[PDB]
């Protein structure tokens, strides 16, 4: 007659009516993307209706049943995953205005025209284009058409949220974010949310050297192309910076690159020579993942699943995805190719593959990852160990003549980082923007006069023309128009290589990080799935402390593994100046 | 000569809650028809080995035919717990038969979802064995009753399978076959030579 007792009851019921309408959304949304038709729609939004009423009508009818009675450790948690959902009640009236609002804002990024559409036209100019004028007004104008209708929009939304967030008992809506880090437990595996802004600001300071040398030669390898154009001891302007905003610095390879007479590990051309196809690829990929003591793919997989274009005429969109649609149905979705950048996406979705495979027999609720981070880290590392010279030379795609050489390592490790690490401080710098903005401490009449104080201090970025307080700058971003936390990435590209060292270590490999090989070892597949099982059962801290043996993050691995590189690159800055001036504007010299 | 064959081959098979019953009696015995069937997932025989069978033989012999899933026919042994081996179908500790098992997926299958199998989830105590209760009583879990009709705290006993051609393997369809004895006082008439 216990609470308890009521509680497994009403939990028994939606283990099993929930897996139904989750079916039946996956099974209409799979169709849809897979054929593309005008009669498919309807039913994808039938059933999403329907599942999405049948979670809201049973959200909050849980929530007759108090927490504090609660014994067992998994069944309080399930019943705290069920009821913070559908938190975004606070006014049935201001309801349709916030969803108004947010189509609105949502509507503009999606229909932006630009004399050329976001996607066609105006990435090529900002990822192929060396012309110095052509960027210079295409930055401006993206700015200056799409995001000026955007500024009044956004001014009431940031009140909405607050005023959502402050109805549970929150202070601003970064808390709510913050959120999905936040666990309670012993004294040991204990989290609460405001450590996670200490933290980071801890594991920001240990990359801040590094950094600084990848700040220098860019900066002296981009004066060749401007002779007299930018300063040599100023901070590098945003439209020379290989994107519309500047979130990697992949495409800057070409006119940075040390010694271009040795050309990359490409293996296309063996390919053809052998006259490889898709079935090939994967039947490799099932090889690695199985050599390491993992287990292997199910019957339905080769058969439901689409590996290759359809040229039927049909259209389709097959963007690279990996769907588990539940109650043992996998597939993977992809077009197919026979060049060496999908053999990476090949084990990259079977990563994902393997690790919904691994938490199947845990309660319906619990199928997920530890944290918005593990899921996406877990199918990195793959990527990782499937593209060495070790693993290619294993294989036979190519020739046991190989050798290694110095240069070719050392182009590697800069182009592993020009797209790694430099993404780093303009993640930290936007979420840290938001967060201080939802809590309102910045004032509203100063917003771009604070935004571009922090461009100059934390990542060093100078603007190219003044600009007032009509314009809104974050906006422009894809994640900041939609709602959605940016903070994953932070945590992933520390967490990959923090199981990436111990898994190696583990392995047995000798030599420098970066040539490590996972293969042949039935070890480290068996101790990562040791994690992988558990999914959501218990706090991220045990999954964490299970594989490396810490509670926290440590940055040390990610500095570990670029030591090669920092310790050649480090020879270089002795003729040079290494850091920037807060001193330079672009209308005063 | 009784006709071994129609049971296993027969057109439906019912829902595990309403178990059939199928009573046979003065004929003989036929296993190697049964064994040359090469369409058995599961042939575990408790207490029965073809070494012996041609010595002893029983009187009557008792039938059960339902369909499970793929992951539940391990439940189906003396001894075990689980939601199918104390609410539907109990095999008693002193048992002395056969299972047997296939998998059916061609048959019972349906893209939108078939809906006309069945099974209970909820009691008040543990079946009794060889015990069957198809009630529609709605099912109490509260201290306070409801009013025969539910809604709050209140739980109907049944739930269905949504069988579909493209689930996993522990969830397809299977079809099960129970063969147990008697030894009344009736003639021993079931048993045959060569
Ligand atoms: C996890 O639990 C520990 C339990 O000791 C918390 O430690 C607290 O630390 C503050 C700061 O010194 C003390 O004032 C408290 O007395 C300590 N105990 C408690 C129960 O608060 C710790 O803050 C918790 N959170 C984290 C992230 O470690
Ligand atoms: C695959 O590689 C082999 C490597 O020799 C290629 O072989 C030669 O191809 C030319 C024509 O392109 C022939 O004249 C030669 O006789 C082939 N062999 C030798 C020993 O040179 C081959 O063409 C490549 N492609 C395929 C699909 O076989
Ligand atoms: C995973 O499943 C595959 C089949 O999809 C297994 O592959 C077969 O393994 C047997 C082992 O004796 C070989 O004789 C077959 O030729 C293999 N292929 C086929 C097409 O059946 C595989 O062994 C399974 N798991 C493991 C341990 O890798
Ligand atoms: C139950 O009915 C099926 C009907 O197909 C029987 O299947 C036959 O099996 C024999 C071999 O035992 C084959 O020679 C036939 O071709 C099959 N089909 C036909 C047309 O009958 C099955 O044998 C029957 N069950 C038992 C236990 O005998
Ligand atoms: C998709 O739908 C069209 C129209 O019904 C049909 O012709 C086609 O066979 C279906 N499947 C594929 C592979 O396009
Ligand atoms: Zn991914």
């Amino acid at each position: 007659q216990s609470t308890e007792d009521l509680v497994n009851t009403f939990l028994e019921k939606f283990n099993y009516e929930a897996e139904e309408l989750s079916y039946q959304s996956s099974l209409a949304s799979w169709n849809y993307n897979t054929n593309i038709t005008d009669e498919n729609l309807q039913k994808m939004n039938n059933a999403g209706a329907k599942w999405s009423a049948f979670y809201e009508e049973q959200s909050k009818l849980a929530k007759t049943y108090p927490l504090e009675e609660i014994q067992d450790s998994t069944v309080k948690r399930q019943l705290r995953a069920l009821q913070h959902s559908g938190s975004s009640v606070l006014s049935a009236d201001k309801n349709q205005r916030l969803n108004t609002i947010l189509n609105s804002m949502s509507t503009i990024y999606s229909t932006g025209k630009a004399c050329l559409l976001l996607e066609p036209g105006l990435d090529d100019i900002m990822e192929n284009s060396k012309d110095y004028n052509e960027r210079l007004w295409a930055w401006e104008g993206w700015r200056s058409e799409v995001g000026k209708q955007l500024r009044p929009l956004y001014e009431e939304y940031v009140a909405l949220k607050n005023e959502m967030a402050r109805a549970n008992n929150y202070e601003d809506y970064g808390d709510y974010w913050r959120g999905d880090y936040e666990e309670e437990w012993e004294n040991g595996y204990n989290y609460s949310r405001n450590q996670l802004i200490d933290d980071v600001e801890h594991t920001f300071t240990q990359i801040m050297p590094l950094y600084q040398h990848l700040h220098a030669y860019v900066r002296t390898k981009l004066m060749d192309t401007y002779p007299s154009y930018i300063s040599p001891t100023g901070c590098l302007p945003a439209h020379l910076l290989g994107d519309m905003w500047g979130r990697f610095w992949t495409n800057l390879y070409p006119l940075t690159v040390p010694f271009g007479q040795k050309p990359n590990i490409d293996v296309t051309n063996a390919m053809v020579n052998q006259s490889w196809d898709a079935r090939k690829i994967f039947k490799e990929a099932e090889k690695f993942f199985v050599s390491v003591g993992l287990p292997n793919m199910t019957q339905g997989f080769w058969e439901n699943s689409m590996l290759t274009e359809p040229s039927d005429s049909w259209k389709v969109v097959c963007h690279p995805t990996a769907w588990d649609l539940g109650r043992g149905d996998f597939r993977i979705k992809m077009c197919t190719k026979v060049t060496m950048d999908d053999f990476l996406t090949a084990h990259h979705e079977m990563g994902h593959i393997q690790y919904d495979m691994a938490y199947a027999a845990q309660p319906f609720l619990l199928r997920n990852g530890a944290n918005e981070g593990f899921h996406e880290a877990v199918g990195e590392i793959m990527s990782l160990s499937a593209a060495t010279p070790n693993h290619l030379k294993n294989i036979g795609l190519l020739p046991p003549s190989f050798f290694e050489d110095s240069e070719t390592e050392i182009n590697f490790l800069l182009k592993q980082a020009l797209t790694i690490v430099g993404t780093l401080p303009f993640t930290y710098m936007l979420e840290k923007w938001r967060w201080m903005v939802f809590k309102g401490e910045i004032p509203k009449d100063q917003w771009m006069k604070t935004w571009w104080e922090m461009k100059r201090n934390i990542v060093g970025v100078v603007e190219p023309v003044p600009h007032d307080e009509t314009y809104c700058d974050p906006a422009s971003l894809f994640h900041v128009a939609n709602d959605y936390s940016f903070i994953r990435y932070y945590t992933r590209t520390i967490y990959q290589f923090q199981f990436q060292e111990a898994l190696c270590q583990i392995a047995k490999h000798e030599g420098p990080l970066h040539k490590c090989d996972i293969s042949n070892s039935s070890e480290a597949g068996q101790k990562l799935l040791e994690m992988l099982k558990l999914g959501k059962s218990k706090p991220w801290t045990y999954a964490l402390e299970i594989v490396v043996g810490a509670k926290n993050m440590d940055v040390r691995p990610l500095l570990n593994y670029f030591e090669p590189l920092f310790t050649w690159l480090k020879e270089q800055n002795r003729n040079s100046f290494v850091g920037w001036n807060t001193d330079w504007s672009p209308y005063a010299d | 000569l009784c006709p071994f064959g129609e049971v296993f081959n027969a057109t439906r098979f019912a829902s595990v809650y309403a178990w059939n019953r199928k009573r046979i009696s003065n004929c003989v015995a036929d296993y190697s028809v049964l064994y040359n069937s090469a369409s058995f997932s599961t042939f575990k025989c408790y207490g029965v080995s073809p070494t012996k069978l041609n010595d002893l033989c029983f009187t009557n012999v008792y039938a059960d035919s339902f369909v499970i899933r793929g992951d539940e026919v391990r439940q189906i042994a003396p001894g075990q717990t689980g939601k199918i081996a104390d609410y539907n179908y109990k095999l008693p500790d002193d048992f002395t038969g056969c299972v047997i098992a296939w998998n059916s997926n061609n048959l019972d299958s349906k893209v939108g979802g078939n809906y006309n199998y069945l099974y209970r989830l909820f009691r008040k105590s543990n079946l009794k064995p060889f015990e069957r209760d198809i009630s529609t009583e709605i099912y109490q879990a509260g201290s306070t009753p409801c009013n025969g009709v539910e809604g709050f705290n209140c739980y109907f006993p049944l739930q269905s399978y949504g069988f579909q051609p493209t689930y996993g393997v522990g969830y397809q369809p299977y079809r099960v076959v129970v063969l147990s004895f008697e030894l009344l006082h009736a003639p021993a008439t079931v048993c045959g030579p060569k």
